[PDB]
C-alpha cells in the first residue's frame, strides 16, 4: 500500500506465558543499615496485562519470610487482542475474532489488518493471495474483526494475525497456539483385575500373571491412550486376645513388710504388676506417676529382703531359722525378673544359686526342702501332690534357668546341676498322675528343649478341651498350672494351641492379689505378659513384584512390605501392550489395570438447547434481508439470551430497521450500537428477553452493502444463554454459498481445503510446446492422461465428472490401464469456469497429492496445480482456429510418450 | 528444707532444641545438677548429655539445652502416644517427670506457581523445610500427589540437604487427565502423622481480557432495610482501562450448603465507564421464598452472580460474591481472648473481640458490661477492647454479660454475649494469690513491656518472698527464664521486658513464687498471661520499581527490579499473569497463613490463668515438678481440648 | 537553484540513479530504509530553500525476538536484545545443561533468528545405589533414580523375624553432584553386621 510497513517485516509477539520468573537469587550485597539491596534487570514478556511478583526469603538466622505482592502494568497505545478458544474440533467450521484496540486520546488510525495463511487451516487466505481488510478505528475505541476458519490437522496448531496503520509507525502482531481435538470423548475402559496370592494361588510359591492389551475397538486412529497399573497391598491382622484391663490391676500395688516370708509375699504383686503393665503399655490409663512409686516399693522389698540373707547366702524366714530351699529358690525367681526394674547385686543372687546347687542338690539331681516355709499358702499347688520331689525339682530348676544368663559365667556348677536335674525330670515324666506337675515339669523341660516326642504328647493330651490344665481341687492351682502350661507352649512356639488357652484364662476373671494368691498372680501375669510379648499381631507380608513390558527391556521392580501396606504402587504406559507380571513371596495383593483413551463415538457435536435457522434473501446499492429464527429445546421458555451477529465483509445493518426492534417489546439493543456510525459496525448483539420453547421466534432486518469486493466471507449468528456460554448454536449465512459453509472436501474422517483456484491459470498467455514439455517434465508431476468425459454427476456440493482415459501419456504411482474409467471431483462454483460437457475430450495432468482414497481404488481431485485443456475433436481440427492447439497437442503427446523427459 | 524444682515444656518434640529450667530454693553453696532423658518405660539413655552447676549470684537457677534424637517412626497410624522420662539429680536428690512426646519435626510449606493449570502443562512448586524455630533445615521429606478421587498417582522421597531449606520441584500434568481439584501432600520422614498440603485446579480454560469485581455497599444485609441489597459492579481491563459493555446479574439465598436462586431478581444493566449498579428489592427476596416470617432468613447468606459481556461479544467474564450475611445486627461478641479464671479481690481484665458478620474486626465500637456506667470501651485496630472489672472475695462464679453500646441502634440491633469465670483455688485456702498485669496493646518488636507483679498474701509471711520466677513461652518452646527480685514490703513490682523478633507471633508469660506456708506446708502460687505481638516477618522482604515513574512499560522492554532483604538470605521469585487469579485466587501462599499454622500448633490451650497453680502451668503448656511433691497433673492428650 | 548533494542518513538507501550534484527545486527522491533497519518507504523533497526535507520517524533498527524463560533455568541478559548482543543461560542447581550456554543476537541479512537454540537443563541422573550384603534399601522407587532422591537402608528380618545383625553406618543417603555432571551418592556408608 501507500507508506506502510510490510507484513514480512513484522515480527509477531509469540510469548504468552501464564507464569514465569521462577528465578533463584541470593543476596550477597554488604548491608547498609541491616538491609541488603540487589538490583534485578529482567525482561518483560509479550503479554499485555499486569504481572504480579511474589517473593519468598530464606535466611539461616531470620528464617522464612513471605513478601507482599508487586504489580507491573504492561500496556501499549495500539494493540491486537486475538481471542481463541481452548480447543477446536477437527474439520468443524468456526469463527474466531481479532479485536483491535486503539487507546490514543485524540488520534484516529487507518488500519490494515491481515490474517496469515496456515496449511492447518482453511480460510480466505490462500498461498498466493492474502486475506486483508482496511478499517478505520476512532480514538479511544476498539474494533472486532471476524475470521472464519476450519481446522485441518490435529495437535497443537498456530494462528497468527498482523496489522499495521497507514501514515504512522504503529504496527502489531499476534501469534498464538490452539489445540485441535479430533471427534470423540474421553472414556475409561477397565482392562483387568487380578488378585495376587503367590502362596495360595501360585505354583512353587510363585504366581505369574498375563495381562492382554486393552480392547480399544472404538478408539479413534492416531489418538493417544494411557494404561494405568495399580498394585495395592492388603494388610491381614490376626485378633490378639484382650489384655487385662489396668482398672483391675490397681489393687496389686502393695508395700512390702514383715519377715523373710511376708516380705516376698508383699513384694510379689508389686513386681509382677510393673512387668505386665510395661509389656501391655497400659500405664497411660493407669497413670504415669504410679510407676516410679511402685519401683520404690520394689527397691524397698529387695533391700528389706537382704536383711534375711544368711552368710550361707540362703534365705529363711528368720535369721535363727534353718535355710529354706523353696524360699531361696523363689527369691531367685523373683530377683531374676526384677533385673529389668531395679538394681540387684549379682553376688547375692548367684550366691544363693551356688548355695542351692552345692548344698540342697541330691546325687540323683533332685532338690529337696530341708526346712519348709511357714506359709503353705504361698507355695501354690505344691501341696497334696505327693509328687513334691518332681514338683520342687521343677520349681527350683526353673528358678535356676531364669538366673542362668547372669550366673552362667560366674558359677561353674550351674549347667551341670541343670542337666543333672533335667535327666531326673526326663526319666520320671511319663508316670505323672497330676496335671499340675505335668505343667510345671513341662515348662521346666521346655527351657532345655528336652520336651519332645512322647513327653510332649503327654503334656498336650493332659489338657481338657485343649484349653485348660486342671485337677480336681481348689481353682488357683489349676490357674497357676495353666499359666505354666502357657509358658511351656510359648517356649515350644506352638501357636495353634495357644489361643483357646488364653481365652480360658481371661474368662476366669482372676486378677489375683488375695490370700495365698502369690503363685497364681505371679505365674498368670508372667504368662499373660509373655503371651502379648510373643503374640503376632499380623500375618507376614513380603511381596516381590516385577513387571515385564515389551516396550521396556528394563526390569521394573517393586517390593511391598507390611509397613508398605498403606502405600500404593502406580505405573503408567502410553503404549497399549500385553505385559507380564512376575510375583513372588508371602501376602495378599490386588492388581488393577485401567486405560483412558479417545472414543470413535459420534456425533458429540451439536447445538445443545438451541434450534437456529438463518436465511439471507435478496430484497426486491445492494440491499438484502437477514432473517433469524430460533427455538429453545426444553419444557420452558429460556431466560434472557444473546444473539451475537457478525457481518459479511462490506455489509452493515439498516440503522432505521434496528430502532423498531429496540423500541419493540421483549427486544433490547444497546444504545452504544444504535447511535454508532453506519460504518464500522461489523458486530451487532441483540439481547433477547426470552425465546419460546413451543414455536419458533423469528426476526429480520435489512443489510446494505456499502463496499463492493470479491469473495466476501460468510457472516455468523450465535445464540446463547447468559448463564451458560458452553451451550449454544452457531450458524453461518452466505448468498452464494450453501448454509454459509465454506468449500471443503471430505471423505472418511479427513478433509482438505477447496478455497484455492479451481485449476492452472488459463491461456492467455497462450501455451507453446516448450511450455507444456518443460512443465510436464517437472519431477513433481505424476500423471498425464488424455481423457473423454462420459457423464456428469452433479451433487449438492461436489461435481463428479466421469472421465474415460483413452490413452496414458505419463503414469504415476497409480496403476491404470488404457480404457479404464476414472472419477474427477470439482467444487461447485468451479463448474461454470470448467464449462465441462459430455462427449467432449480433455487433457489432464496432476500431482501425487491429489488422490482420493487409497490404492488401487482412486478418485482424482482438481486443484490449483491441476491442468485441464480442451482437446478439439478430429473433425473440429479442420477449423482454422484450432490449428495451433491441435499441432501442439499431437506434438506434446508423442514427444512425451516416445522420447520421455531428458531429466 | 531445700527444694528442687524442674520446669519443662508440656509436650516434647524430636530433633528440636528444648530448654529445661532448674531451680534450687532455699539452698546453700554451689549445687551440681545432672540431667538425663530416657525412654518410657525402661532405659534407652536418650540424652544424658546435659550437665550444669547451679550457683549463688546466679540466684540458684539454670538452663539446660538439649536436642532429643529420633527413633523416627516404626508404628503407627493408630499411634499410640509415646512418653519419655526426664530425670534430674542435684548432687544427691532425684526429681523426675514423664513427658508426652509429639513426633512433629518442624513445619513444611508448599508453594505452587499458579492456582490453576491446563492438561499437558507443568506445575512448578517449591517445598520449604523448617524446624519449630522456622529456621532452614536439610531433612528427608516424603512427597505425594493426589488426584480428585484421592489416589496418589506419584510419590517420591527427597532430601533438602544443602538446598538451604528450599526444594525446587516440578510435575507434568498428563494430556489424558481427570478434571478437578488436585492436591500436593508432603510430610517428614520421621513424622508421617503430620501432613502439609496444597491444592491446585486442573481445568480447560483461557486467560480472559478483563476482570469483574462486584461489591455490596455494606458487607452484610439488614433484614428490615427497604432499599434492599445494593450491589455495585466494577469491570476493568487487565491493563487498568475501564470497560463498556452489558452485564447480567442475578441473586440467590444460601442456607447450609444448599443454594436457592431468585428468578425475579434477574436484571440486565448497561456498563458505562467500567461501572454499574443493581438492587435486589426486599419484595422480590421475601416473595422468592414462601416462608412468611422475615426473621427466619437471619443466619442465612446471599450471593450475587454477575456476568459481564463485551460490546464486541467476543469475550464474556463471570464473577460471584458469596456469603453476604442477613443479620439483625452489624456486630458480634467473642470472648476467645479472655482468661476464664480470676483472682478474687483482684482486678479482672476482660478482652472483648467484636467482629463484623464476615469475620473482619470492627473498628471503634463502644462496648460495656451490665452493669453499667463506669465501664465503657472502644474497640482497637485488632478489633479487641479491654474492660477491667473489680472483684468480690466471694466464691460464687463470676457471670459477666457484655453488650455493644453503639448509638443509632435500637437495642434490637445490639450484640450481646455472656461469659462465666471461675475463682482460682489456693493451697489449703491460704488465700495467697498472684496477679500479673500487662496493659499495653499493639506491641511491636524493639518495644519494652512493663509487667506488673501484684502480690496477695498475709504480711506475716510476706518477707519470705525475695523473688518471682518468670517464664516466657513462645512457639511451643521456652523462650526465656528469669528472676524478678522483690524486697520485703513491696506488694507491686515492675519487670521491664525487652521485645525482640523472637516473640512473634505472640508469647505467654507465666510467673510463680513459692514459700513455706502455715505449719510447715510448702505452697506454690502461680499465674499466667498471654500477650499478642504484631504479626510480621522477622526480617524484611520488599520488591519495588527500579526506575523513575514516567509512564507504563511497553511489552518487550526491560525492567530493573529492586529487592530489599536480609544479608545472606536466599530469595525465590515467581511472576503470574493476573488473568489467572481471575479464575482462581485460592490457596495462594501468604505469611498470615504461616503464622496461622504456627498459632494452631501451639500447645498452650488457654488465654491465661488457671484453676490452680498446676492448672496455670498445664494450661500454659508447662510442667512443674518438685522434690517436695508439688507437681502438675499429667496431660496424655496431644491436641488442645475443645 | 540549485540544491546540493543530499545529506547522508546512511540508515536508509536510495536505489536509483544519482548522476548529479546540483538538484533543482521541487524534485522528489525516494529513500528506502537500509536492510539493517526497517521502515515505511518515504520520499524527501527540496525545501525550495536548497535544503532537503526532514523525515518523520519512518525507520527503526531491528532486534531478535523475545528470549523465553526456559524450564528450570535462568536467563541472564546483559544490555539489550539489539543485533550483535550476547545473552547467557545458566541452570542454577541440580540440572545439567544440554546446548550452548552463550547465545548471540544475529543478522542472517534477510531476517534474524537466534544462532544457538535454547538449551535444556535436565535433572541430574544417578546410577544404582551401592549394594551391600545381608541388607536392603527401602523406597517406592528402585530402578530409576533422579537428583535429590534419598534412599534408606534396613536389615532383613527373615521370616518369623528376629533382630539379625545390626544396622550401622548412616542408613540414609542421597544423590548429589559436586560438579555439573551425572550425580554420585553422598556416601557408600551402610552395612548390616
Ligand atoms: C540458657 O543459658 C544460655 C547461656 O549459657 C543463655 O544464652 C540462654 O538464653 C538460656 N536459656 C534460657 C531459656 O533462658
Amino acid at each position: 500500500d501507500e507508506d506502510i510497513i510490510a507484513e514480512e517485516n513484522i515480527v509477531s509477539r509469540s510469548e504468552f506465558p501464564e507464569s514465569w520468573l521462577w528465578n533463584v537469587e541470593d543476596l550477597k550485597e554488604p548491608p547498609k543499615n541491616g538491609i541488603s539491596t540487589k538490583l534485578m534487570n529482567i525482561f518483560l514478556k509479550d503479554s499485555i496485562t499486569t504481572w504480579e511478583i511474589l517473593a519468598v526469603s530464606m535466611s539461616d538466622k531470620k528464617g522464612i519470610c513471605v513478601a507482599d505482592p508487586f504489580e507491573v502494568t504492561v500496556m501499549q497505545d495500539f494493540f491486537i487482542d486475538l481471542r481463541l478458544p481452548y480447543s477446536v474440533v477437527r474439520n468443524e467450521q468456526v469463527e474466531i475474532r481479532a479485536v483491535l484496540y486503539n487507546y490514543r486520546q485524540n488520534q484516529e488510525l487507518k488500519v490494515r489488518v491481515e490474517l496469515l495463511h496456515n496449511p492447518a487451516f482453511c480460510s480466505l487466505a490462500t498461498t498466493k493471495r492474502r486475506h486483508q481488510q482496511t478499517v478505520t478505528i476512532p480514538p479511544k475505541s476498539s474494533l472486532s474483526v471476524p475470521y472464519v476458519i476450519v481446522p485441518l490437522k490435529t495437535g497443537l496448531q498456530e494462528v497468527e494475525v498482523k496489522a499495521a496503520v497507514y501514515h504512522h509507525f504503529i504496527s502489531d502482531g499476534v501469534r498464538k497456539s490452539l489445540k485441535v481435538v479430533p471427534e470423540g470423548i474421553r472414556m475409561n475402559k477397565t482392562v483387568a483385575v487380578r488378585t495376587l496370592d503367590p502362596e495360595r494361588l501360585g505354583r512353587e510359591g510363585v504366581q505369574k500373571e498375563d495381562i492382554p492389551p486393552a480392547d480399544l475397538s472404538d478408539q479413534v486412529p492416531d489418538t493417544e491412550s494411557e494404561t494405568r497399573i495399580l498394585l495395592q497391598g492388603t494388610p491381614v491382622a490376626q485378633m490378639t486376645e484382650d489384655a487385662v484391663d489396668a482398672e483391675r490391676l490397681k489393687h496389686l500395688i502393695v508395700t512390702p513388710s514383715g519377715c523373710g516370708e511376708e516380705n516376698m509375699i508383699g513384694m510379689t504383686p508389686t513386681v509382677i504388676a510393673v512387668h505386665y503393665l510395661d509389656e501391655t503399655e497400659q500405664w497411660e490409663k493407669f497413670g504415669l506417676e504410679k510407676r516410679q512409686g511402685a519401683l520404690e516399693l520394689i527397691k524397698k522389698g529387695y533391700t528389706q529382703q537382704l536383711a534375711f540373707r544368711q552368710p550361707s547366702s540362703a534365705f529363711a524366714a528368720f535369721v535363727k531359722r534353718a535355710p529354706s530351699t523353696w524360699l531361696t529358690a523363689y527369691v531367685v525367681k523373683v530377683f531374676s525378673l526384677a533385673v529389668n526394674l531395679i538394681a540387684i547385686d549379682s553376688q547375692v543372687l548367684c550366691g544363693a544359686v551356688k548355695w542351692l546347687i552345692l548344698e540342697k542338690q541330691k546325687p540323683d539331681g533332685v532338690f529337696q526342702e530341708d526346712a519348709p516355709v511357714i506359709h503353705q499358702e504361698m507355695i501354690g499347688g505344691l501341696r497334696n501332690n505327693n509328687e513334691k520331689d518332681m514338683a520342687l525339682t521343677a520349681f527350683v530348676l526353673i528358678s535356676l534357668q531364669e538366673a542362668k544368663d547372669i550366673c552362667e559365667e560366674q558359677v561353674n556348677s550351674l549347667p551341670g546341676s541343670i542337666t543333672k536335674a533335667g535327666d531326673f525330670l526326663e526319666a520320671n515324666y511319663m508316670n505323672l498322675q497330676r496335671s499340675y506337675t505335668v505343667a510345671i515339669a513341662g515348662y521346666a523341660l521346655a527351657q532345655m528343649g528336652r520336651l519332645k516326642g512322647p513327653l510332649l504328647n503327654k503334656f498336650l493330651t493332659t489338657a481338657k478341651d485343649k484349653n485348660r490344665w486342671e485337677d480336681p481341687g481348689k481353682q488357683l492351682y489349676n490357674v497357676e498350672a495353666t499359666s505354666y502350661a502357657l509358658l511351656a507352649l510359648l517356649q515350644l512356639k506352638d501357636f495353634d494351641f495357644v489361643p483357646p488357652v488364653v481365652r480360658w484364662l481371661n474368662e476366669q476373671r482372676y486378677y489375683g492379689g488375695g490370700y495365698g494368691s502369690t503363685q497364681a498372680t505371679f505365674m498368670v501375669f508372667q504368662a499373660l505378659a509373655q503371651y502379648q510379648k510373643d503374640a503376632p499381631d499380623h500375618q507376614e507380608l513380603n511381596l516381590d513384584v516385577s513387571l515385564q513390558l515389551p516396550s521396556r527391556s528394563s526390569k521394573i521392580t517393586h517390593r511391598i512390605h507390611w509397613e508398605s501396606a498403606s502405600l500404593l504402587r502406580s505405573e503408567e504406559t502410553k503404549e497399549n501392550e500385553g505385559f507380564t507380571v512376575t510375583a513372588e513371596g508371602k501376602g495378599q495383593g490386588t492388581l488393577s489395570v485401567v486405560t483412558m483413551y479417545h472414543a470413535k463415538a459420534k456425533d458429540q457435536l451439536t447445538c445443545n438447547k438451541f434450534d437456529l435457522k438463518v436465511t439471507i434473501k435478496p430484497a426486491p446499492k445492494n440491499t438484502m434481508i437477514l432473517e433469524i429464527c430460533t427455538r429453545y429445546r426444553g419444557d420452558q421458555d429460556a431466560t434472557m439470551s444473546i444473539l451475537d451477529i457478525s457481518m459479511m465483509t462490506g455489509f452493515a445493518p439498516d440503522t432505521d430497521d434496528l430502532k423498531q426492534l429496540a423500541n419493540g417489546v421483549d427486544r433490547y439493543i444497546s444504545k452504544y450500537e444504535l447511535d454508532k456510525a453506519f460504518s464500522d459496525r461489523n458486530t451487532l448483539i441483540i439481547y433477547l428477553d426470552k425465546v419460546s420453547h413451543s414455536e419458533d421466534d423469528c426476526l429480520a432486518f435489512k443489510v446494505h452493502q456499502y463496499f463492493n469486493v470479491e469473495l466476501i466471507q460468510p457472516g455468523a449468528v450465535k445464540v446463547y444463554a447468559y448463564y451458560n456460554l458452553e451451550e449454544s448454536c452457531t450458524r453461518f449465512y452466505h448468498p452464494e454459498k450453501e448454509d454459509g459453509k465454506l468449500n471443503k472436501l471430505c471423505r472418511d474422517e479427513l478433509c482438505r481445503c477447496a478455497e484455492e483456484n479451481c485449476f492452472i491459470q488459463k491461456s492467455d498467455d497462450k501455451v507453446t510446446l516448450e511450455e507444456r514439455l518443460d512443465k510436464a517434465c517437472e519431477p513433481g508431476v505424476d500423471y498425464v492422461y488424455k481423457t473423454r468425459l462420459v457423464k456428469v454427476q452433479l451433487s449438492n456440493d461436489f461435481d463428479e465428472y466421469i472421465m474415460a482415459i483413452e490413452q496414458t501419456i505419463k503414469s504415476g504411482s497409480d496403476e491404470v490401464q488404457v480404457g479404464q474409467q476414472r472419477t474427477f471431483i470439482s467444487p461447485i462454483k468451479c463448474r461454470e469456469a470448467l464449462k465441462l460437457e459430455e462427449k467432449k475430450h480433455y487433457l489432464m495432468w496432476g500431482l501425487s497429492s491429489d488422490f482420493w482414497g487409497e490404492k488401487p481404488n482412486l478418485s482424482y481431485i482438481i486443484g490449483k496445480d491441476t491442468w485441464v485443456e480442451h482437446w478439439p475433436e478430429e473433425d473440429e481440427c479442420q477449423d482454422e482456429e484450432n490449428q495451433k492447439q491441435c499441432q501442439d497437442l499431437g506434438a506434446f503427446t508423442e514427444s512425451m510418450v516416445v522420447f520421455g523427459c531428458p531429466n | 528444707s531445700p527444694m528442687y524444682s524442674i520446669i519443662t515444656p508440656n509436650i516434647l518434640r524430636l530433633e528440636s532444641e528444648e530448654t529445661m529450667v532448674l531451680e534450687a530454693h532455699d539452698a546453700q553453696g554451689d549445687v551440681p545438677v545432672t540431667v538425663t532423658v530416657h525412654d518410657f518405660p525402661g532405659k534407652k539413655l536418650v540424652l544424658s548429655s546435659e550437665k550444669t552447676v547451679l550457683t549463688p549470684a546466679t540466684n540458684h537457677m539454670g538452663n539446660v539445652t538439649f536436642t532429643i534424637p529420633a527413633n523416627r517412626e516404626f508404628k503407627s497410624e493408630k499411634g499410640r502416644n509415646k512418653f519419655v522420662t526426664v530425670q534430674a539429680t542435684f548432687g544427691t536428690q532425684v526429681v523426675e517427670k514423664v513427658v508426652l512426646v509429639s513426633l512433629q519435626s518442624g513445619y513444611l510449606f508448599i508453594q505452587t506457581d499458579k492456582t490453576i493449570y491446563t492438561p499437558g502443562s507443568t506445575v512448578l512448586y517449591r517445598i520449604f523445610t523448617v524446624n519449630h524455630k522456622l529456621l532452614p533445615v536439610g531433612r528427608t521429606v516424603m512427597v505425594n500427589i493426589e488426584n480428585p478421587e484421592g489416589i496418589p498417582v506419584k510419590q517420591d522421597s527427597l532430601s533438602s540437604q544443602n538446598q538451604l531449606g528450599v526444594l525446587p520441584l516440578s510435575w507434568d500434568i498428563p494430556e489424558l487427565v481427570n478434571m478437578g481439584q488436585w492436591k500436593i501432600r508432603a510430610y517428614y520422614e520421621n513424622s508421617p502423622q503430620q501432613v502439609f498440603s496444597t491444592e491446585f485446579e486442573v481445568k480447560e480454560y483461557v486467560l480472559p481480557s478483563f476482570e469483574v469485581i462486584v461489591e455490596p455497599t455494606e458487607k452484610f444485609y439488614y433484614i428490615y432495610n427497604e432499599k434492599g441489597l445494593e450491589v455495585t459492579i466494577t469491570a476493568r481491563f487487565l491493563y487498568g482501562k475501564k470497560v463498556e459493555g452489558t452485564a447480567f446479574v442475578i441473586f440467590g439465598i444460601q442456607d447450609g450448603e444448599q443454594r436457592i436462586s431468585l428468578p425475579e431478581s434477574l436484571k440486565r444493566i448497561p456498563i458505562e465507564d467500567g461501572s454499574g449498579e443493581v438492587v435486589l428489592s426486599r419484595k422480590v427476596l421475601l416473595d422468592g421464598v414462601q416462608n412468611p416470617r422475615a426473621e427466619d432468613l437471619v443466619g442465612k447468606s446471599l450471593y450475587v452472580s454477575a456476568t459481564v459481556i463485551l460490546h464486541s461479544g467476543s469475550d464474556m467474564v463471570q464473577a460471584e460474591r458469596s456469603g453476604i450475611p442477613i443479620v439483625t445486627s452489624p456486630y458480634q461478641i467473642h470472648f476467645t481472648k479472655t482468661p476464664k479464671y480470676f483472682k478474687p479481690g483482684m482486678p479482672f481484665d476482660l478482652m472483648v473481640f467484636v467482629t463484623n458478620p464476615d469475620g473482619s474486626p470492627a473498628y471503634r465500637v463502644p462496648v460495656a458490661v451490665q452493669g453499667e456506667d463506669t465501664v465503657q470501651s472502644l474497640t482497637q485496630g485488632d478489633g479487641v477492647a479491654k474492660l477491667s472489672i473489680n472483684t468480690h472475695p466471694s466464691q460464687k462464679p463470676l457471670s459477666i454479660t457484655v453488650r455493644t453500646k453503639k448509638q443509632e441502634l435500637s437495642e434490637a440491633e445490639q450484640a450481646t454475649r455472656t461469659m462465666q469465670a471461675l475463682p482460682y483455688s489456693t493451697v489449703g485456702n491460704s488465700n495467697n494469690y498472684l496477679h500479673l498485669s500487662v496493659l499495653r496493646t499493639e506491641l511491636r518488636p524493639g518495644e519494652t513491656l512493663n509487667v506488673n507483679f501484684l502480690l496477695r498474701m498475709d504480711r506475716a509471711h510476706e518477707a519470705k518472698i525475695r523473688y518471682y520466677t518468670y517464664l516466657i513461652m513462645n512457639k511451643g518452646r521456652l523462650l526465656k527464664a528469669g528472676r524478678q527480685v522483690r524486697e520485703p514490703g513491696q506488694d507491686l513490682v515492675v519487670l521491664p521486658l525487652s521485645i525482640t523478633t523472637d516473640f512473634i507471633p505472640s508469647f505467654r508469660l507465666v510467673a510463680y513464687y513459692t514459700l513455706i506456708g502455715a505449719s510447715g506446708q510448702r505452697e506454690v502460687v502461680a499465674d499466667s498471661v498471654w500477650v499478642d505481638v504484631k504479626d510480621s516477618c522477622v526480617g524484611s522482604l520488599v520488591v519495588k520499581s527500579g526506575q523513575s515513574e514516567d509512564r507504563q512499560p511497553v511489552p518487550g522492554q526491560q525492567m530493573t527490579l529492586k529487592i530489599e532483604g536480609d544479608h545472606g538470605a536466599r530469595v525465590v521469585l515467581v511472576a503470574v499473569d493476573k488473568g489467572v487469579f481471575v479464575l482462581n485466587k485460592k490457596n495462594k501462599l501468604t505469611q498470615s497463613k504461616i503464622w496461622d499454622v504456627v498459632e494452631k500448633a501451639d500447645i498452650g490451650c488457654t488465654p491465661g490463668s488457671g484453676k490452680d497453680y498446676a492448672g496455670v502451668f498445664s494450661d500454659a503448656g508447662l510442667t512443674f515438678t518438685s522434690s517436695s511433691g508439688q507437681q502438675t497433673a499429667q496431660r496424655a492428650e496431644l491436641q488442645c481440648p475443645q | 537553484g540549485h540544491c546540493q548533494a543530499p545529506d547522508h542518513f546512511l540508515f536508509a538507501k536510495l536505489k536509483t540513479q544519482t548522476n548529479a550534484s546540483d538538484f533543482p527545486i521541487g524534485t522528489s527522491l525516494k529513500y528506502e530504509c537500509r536492510p539493517e533497519y526497517y521502515g515505511r518507504p518515504f520520499s524527501i523533497t527540496c525545501l525550495d530553500n536548497l535544503v532537503w526535507s526532514s523525515p518523520k520517524d519512518v525507520c527503526k533498527r531491528k532486534s531478535c525476538k523475545t528470549p523465553p524463560d526456559p524450564v528450570n533455568g535462568m536467563v541472564h541478559v546483559i544490555t539489550d536484545i539489539q543485533v550483535g548482543s550476547r545473552i547467557n543461560y545458566s541452570c542454577t542447581t541440580g540440572h545439567r545443561l544440554i546446548g550452548h550456554s552463550s547465545a548471540e543476537c544475529i543478522l542472517s541479512g534477510n531476517t534474524a533468528h537466534w544462532s544457538t537454540k535454547p538449551p535444556i537443563c535436565q535433572r541430574i541422573p544417578c546410577g544404582l545405589p551401592p549394594t551391600i550384603a545381608n541388607g536392603d534399601f527401602i523406597s517406592t522407587n528402585r530402578e530409576n533414580f533422579h537428583y535429590g532422591s534419598v534412599v534408606t537402608y534396613r536389615c532383613n528380618l527373615g521370616s518369623r523375624g528376629r533382630k539379625v545383625f545390626e544396622l550401622v553406618g548412616e542408613p540414609s543417603i542421597y544423590c548429589t553432584s559436586n560438579d555439573d555432571q551425572v550425580g554420585i551418592w553422598s556416601g557408600p556408608a551402610p552395612q548390616c553386621i
